[PDB]
């Protein structure tokens, strides 16, 4: 049944980064993979992610959040970077394994 | 009116309108290096 | 045991008064400068 | 060179490029003030310490009285003395929040900046340790005794590493004199290393409460953080001075107003508040050696934090699970501190080993685990 | 309007601003001390030596 869904949706609301208007992927720590990934994002998606963040920072400095209306909703969160990120990791795991070879 | 102006006059007039005033600023483009109104505001005083 | 007892408490007093006065002022000053970021507004304007 | 003599000068360029035109995140909070306090705090100890060292006599026959003389006869000596001893506390308080902050917001991901911090902590600990022996009071002596006596539990090179540190057979003048020297020295080592710490830091720049690129919005250190830090200074400095000027000994053990005497072991030998937590974990493992290792690792564990980060996000801002675990740990530490101030008797003994047990578990097993589990809940 | 007077007179010219701080600190000290001692002493009537002093000062042996 829908347990995993209930949970995920819960934890999602629990974390509460949407309160800042951030997407899940907007919060990823920028390790090496994530870094390559972002470099592959289309000009627009990248600028949109950029503003989203700078917005959230200005909020954190102000010690505020977005009004309930603007919070990102669990199912309207677009996972824009994950497709790319997984590839970057695929490519690497390939290279990685191939060099031990 | 122009021959009436002397250094002393220029200083007093510029001080009058420039010194310690809070200015308006318009920046367009790759402006990351220019920054902080505060810093710019403090550039409004002391030689 | 603590001959200074008295002067030390007279000092503690002056310390609070000044401390109070100063923390207040500095709070204002801190707030005054940051006001530029606190009030600050921003919009995203793609060339759609 | 360049237009303004701030960025061209080989020194003003240093003061400037690390405290004025220095790029700082627009949102770093109050938990970022401790770095400067720690710094300030340091300069202050060294200053008060020098002033005290100018009236101190490192000799078992005059140690206790030289201090008393300093308080009773030296102009404002009594004051300087307070500030120094209490400054040690402010220092630790500050350093523990500095650490906490780092743990919570994943600052430790800045590995070098972090490891140097750990080294800073360790050096600071040694420093207060030797410093405490200087007034040569009962606790000073027995504290020195209890602790240094642990090394004899190391194998083979044990009983020797000790009769070497003491410079004799028991804690005596030979030890006192080298401890004064050591204490006079370490603070500089600290300052030194503190430079390195800030250097590695500047490579990456300050992390920030959200844990996402703050290049999108950076501000000049001055005036933002100059002012913000100075405020933080006064805010903290107020209680420090309050405690130091109204309740001078709220923290100090009274047994240290009694000249050290080797023919009288005090009832309860316990460290200043800032060591209690470690004193507790020390006594949790009843086996001179095991207890030592357990103490050792209670602090050396910090070197592992970086490798135990499993979250896909840097900070705990968006990880409610880690948060409570984090606050559990914090509380876990209060309990350990409380236990350290208590005698070795039930219920304390059991409560003691428990906290100890949890302490290592939380940092070695839980945190890493909950973090993994958390990633899965984000569907990552 | 004092604020304006104060601004133009003292706070505008960075040199007079510092001059104000100096003379200002001087006056502030003198008064802040007096008032505080006064508060402290009053708060401790007859407990200080300053008080009981007369009983042995030139009136004994
Ligand atoms: C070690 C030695 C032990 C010494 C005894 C410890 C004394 C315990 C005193 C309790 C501390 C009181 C502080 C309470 C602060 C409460 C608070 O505000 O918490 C909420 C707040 C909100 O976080 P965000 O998710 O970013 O919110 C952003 C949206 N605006 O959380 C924080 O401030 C982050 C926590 C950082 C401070 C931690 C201080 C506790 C200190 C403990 C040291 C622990 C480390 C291990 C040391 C090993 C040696
Ligand atoms: C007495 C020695 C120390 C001094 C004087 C000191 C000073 C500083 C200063 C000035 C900062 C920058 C401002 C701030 O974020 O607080 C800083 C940052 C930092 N310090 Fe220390 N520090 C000390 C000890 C430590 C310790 C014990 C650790 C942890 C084991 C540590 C870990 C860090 C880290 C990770 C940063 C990055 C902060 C961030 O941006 O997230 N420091 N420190
Ligand atoms: C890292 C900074 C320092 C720390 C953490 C520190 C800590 C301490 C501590 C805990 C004591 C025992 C205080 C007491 O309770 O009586 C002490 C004493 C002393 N310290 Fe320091 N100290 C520092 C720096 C210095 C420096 C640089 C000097 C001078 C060169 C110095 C000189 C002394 C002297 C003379 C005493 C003996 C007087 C006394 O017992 O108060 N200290 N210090
Ligand atoms: C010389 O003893 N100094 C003591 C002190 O509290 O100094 C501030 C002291 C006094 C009584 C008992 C134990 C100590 C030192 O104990 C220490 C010392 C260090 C370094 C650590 I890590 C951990 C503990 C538990
Ligand atoms: C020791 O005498 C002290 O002298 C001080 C003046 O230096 C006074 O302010 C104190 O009240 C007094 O107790």
């Amino acid at each position: 049944g829908r347990l995993m869904d209930r949970i995920r949706k819960w934890y999602y609301n629990a974390a509460g980064f949407n309160k800042y208007g951030l997407m899940r992927d907007d919060t990823l720590y920028e390790d090496d993979d994530v870094k390559e990934a972002l470099k592959r994002l289309p000009e627009d998606l990248y600028n949109e992610r950029m503003f989203r963040i700078k917005r959230a920072l200005d909020l954190s400095l102000k010690h505020r959040i977005l009004p309930k209306e603007q919070w990102v909703k669990y199912e309207e969160d677009k996972p824009y970077l994950e497709p790319y990120l997984k590839e970057v990791i695929r490519e690497r795991l390939e290279r990685e394994a191939w060099n031990k070879k | 009116r122009i021959s009436a102006v002397d250094a002393r006059m220029v200083r007093d007039v510029c001080s009058k309108y420039i010194y310690d005033k809070c200015p308006a600023l318009a920046a367009v483009g790759p402006i990351e290096q220019l920054l902080d109104y505060n810093r710019i505001r403090s550039g409004m005083y002391w030689i | 045991a603590e001959p200074e007892h008295d002067q030390r408490k007279r000092m503690g007093l002056k310390m609070l008064l000044i401390s109070a006065l100063l923390t207040s002022l500095l709070y204002y000053m801190k707030r005054h400068k940051w006001s530029v970021l606190k009030s600050r507004k921003m919009a995203y304007r793609p060339p759609k | 060179m360049a237009p303004n003599i701030r960025k061209s000068h080989p020194l003003l360029k240093m003061i400037n490029n690390s405290l004025i035109d220095l790029p700082a995140p627009s949102n770093i909070s109050a938990w970022w003030n401790f770095g400067s306090l720690l710094a300030v705090c340091l300069m202050t100890q060294i200053l008060t310490g020098l002033l005290l060292a100018m009236h101190y006599t490192a000799d078992t026959s005059l140690a206790f009285s030289s201090v008393a003389h300093t308080c009773r006869n030296v102009q404002y000596g009594w004051l300087i003395r307070n500030l120094h001893a209490n400054g040690a506390s402010f220092f630790f308080i500050c350093i523990f929040l500095h650490i906490g902050r780092g743990l919570y917001y994943g600052s430790y991901l800045y590995k070098e900046t972090w490891n140097t911090g750990v080294i800073l902590l360790l050096t600071l600990m040694a420093t207060a340790f030797v410093g405490y022996v200087l007034p040569w009071g009962q606790m000073s002596f027995w504290g020195a005794t209890v602790i240094t006596n642990l090394f004899s539990a190391i194998p083979y090179i044990g009983h020797t590493l000790v009769e070497w540190a003491w410079g004799g057979f028991s804690v005596d003048n030979p030890t006192l004199t080298r401890f004064f020297a050591l204490h006079f020295l370490l603070p500089f080592a600290i300052a030194g290393i503190t430079i390195i710490h800030l250097t590695f830091l500047h490579e990456s720049g300050s992390n920030n409460p959200l844990g996402i690129s703050s290049d999108s919005d950076k501000i000049p250190f001055h005036p933002y953080y100059s002012f913000k830090d100075i405020l933080g200074l006064t805010l903290m400095l107020t209680p420090f001075l309050t405690l130091a000027l109204f309740s001078p000994n709220l923290l100090g053990d009274p047994e240290n107003f009694t000249p050290a005497n080797p023919l009288v072991t005090p009832p309860h030998i316990k460290p200043e508040w800032y060591f209690l937590f470690a004193y507790a974990i020390l006594r949790s493992i009843p086996n001179k050696l095991g207890g030592v290792l357990a103490l050792a690792a209670s602090v050396l564990i910090l070197f592992l934090i970086p490798f135990l980060h499993k979250s896909k996000q840097r900070t705990m801002t968006f990880r409610p699970l880690s948060q409570t675990l984090f606050w559990l740990l914090v509380a876990n530490l209060l309990i350990l501190t409380w236990i350290g101030s208590q005698p070795v008797e039930h219920p304390f003994i059991i409560i003691g080993q428990m906290a100890s047990l949890s302490y290592f578990t939380i940092l070695l097993i839980l945190f890493p685990t909950i973090g993994t589990l958390e990633n899965k809940m984000l569907n990552y | 309007a004092l604020l304006r007077q104060a601004y133009s007179a003292l706070f505008r010219r960075t040199s007079t601003f510092a001059l104000t701080v100096v003379l200002g600190a001087v006056l502030f000290e003198r008064a802040f001390d007096q008032g505080a001692d006064a508060i402290f002493e009053h708060l401790n009537e007859g407990k200080l030596w300053k008080h009981i002093k007369h009983k042995y000062e030139a009136s004994e042996e």
